[PDB]
């Protein structure tokens, strides 16, 4: 499961 | 970072991102948020990404040792996994010393205000990956109440399709999924998330569409995932 | 380290490699190294792995760094740039000390000590690549000499497919090319090296051939581009 | 032009 990434 | 002035912080920070010395860039950030200014929308970013990637370099490693670990259940991996959970610890503790004094305090816009809200969620939901002792259950609960805040922001002050909603919506239902043991909460919130978004697209110019379809390409992932 | 056994520094420096964690297996490596004994060949790789890594971090940053301020040409660029460059030295520096203290004067077998002679030319290469006042010829020098001992020992002691040997070529080789302005030497040496470990692969194992071609192929890679 | 990788 992912989450948000930086950019 | 006291000495040195906050533009040039700022800009420092930038260049960290460019050399990718995240370590730098949050001391940097560090340095800057304490000035006791206000954040703007890409400070805040700035910010945002410095932490995101030193924790996460930390949440790496400490899995790959709770794995080496668990598999070996002398006493070496349990120190090194403990050595690393405790900076890893360390460092949420900074990001949520600066949110708490003063970043939430003074954010009065809804775009600052969730923006941050969702920074100490993801923080203590960072805690919560590594806590088993006498207080996982209020670490959990003060990821939850975090994210909660941000969302009844977010729904009343923000359409469906901001880039900052949607992204607080992805996390925290990764927290429901992966946190609070709540799959159907997780299933629930992105799809209504997804939807909501998908049905607010026709208002947005092709550069938001973008920032938008972006992040619930994300939520699509998800479901993919869980369903 | 004083207080950590060195077997138990050697596991967690394994541990931080898995983990890449490679400041952590450098310091672990040094605790190891001040212990006074000598390194197994294994522990030798621990200790290049860890600090090539560094070090290589570093050199990718202050690149990243000499290139944008090159192109500027306030103060903000050179500073960060001769803060990295302060830290790559520095880390440069803890190598040496190591090598001269008391790795190498240890070093009697031809697989230890051509090893560590060409960690230290490495590591005078790496100041070389950032040094511009007084001492330039000085350190260029200093990494020539430690590369050409190693040379000395290992076309005597070592065949010409020796893995280290073949390393040490292609690293001196680099030296020349890159360091000194001597691509003609670099080419000749890569070349010659090159072609005396082909004449000796018929001697090798399965096992070896393997070791012995990947490192051709790197000299290889090299000539490729150099001609 | 490239020098040794660590593995
Ligand atoms: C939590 C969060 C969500 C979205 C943003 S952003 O400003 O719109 N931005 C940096 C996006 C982040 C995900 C990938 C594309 C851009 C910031 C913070
Ligand atoms: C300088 C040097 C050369 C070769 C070795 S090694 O022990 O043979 N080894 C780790 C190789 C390094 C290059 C990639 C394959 C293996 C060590 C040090
Ligand atoms: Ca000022
Ligand atoms: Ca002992
Ligand atoms: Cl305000
Ligand atoms: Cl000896």
């Amino acid at each position: 499961a992912g989450s948000i990434p930086g950019r | 970072m006291g000495s040195m002035e906050r533009a040039s912080l700022i800009q420092k920070a930038k260049l960290a991102e460019q050399a990718e010395r995240y370590e730098d860039m949050a001391a940097f950030m560090k340095g800057a948020v304490e000035k006791g200014e206000e954040l703007s929308c890409e400070e805040r970013n700035l910010l945002s990404v410095a932490y995101k990637n030193v924790v996460g370099g930390q949440r790496a490693a400490w899995r790959v040792l709770s794995s080496i670990e668990q598999k070996s259940n002398g006493p070496e991996v349990r120190e090194y996994r403990e050595k690393v959970e405790t900076e890893l610890q360390g460092v949420c503790d900074t990001v949520l010393g600066l949110l708490d004094s003063h970043l939430i305090k003074e954010a009065g816009d809804a775009e600052s205000r969730v923006f941050y809200l969702k920074m100490k969620g993801d923080y203590y939901r960072y805690l919560a990956e590594v806590a088993t002792g006498d207080d996982k259950k209020r670490i959990i609960d003060s990821a939850r109440s975090a994210y909660q805040e941000a969302m009844d922001i977010s729904k009343k002050e923000m359409p469906p399709t901001n880039p900052i909603r949607l992204g607080l919506a992805l996390n925290f239902s990764v927290f429901h999924y992966e946190i609070a043991n709540s799959p159907e909460e997780a299933i629930s919130l992105a799809k209504t998330t997804f939807d909501e978004a998908m049905a607010d697209l026709h208002t947005l110019s092709e550069d938001s569409y973008k920032d938008s379809t972006l992040i619930m390409q994300l939520l699509r992932d998800n479901l993919t995932l869980w369903t």
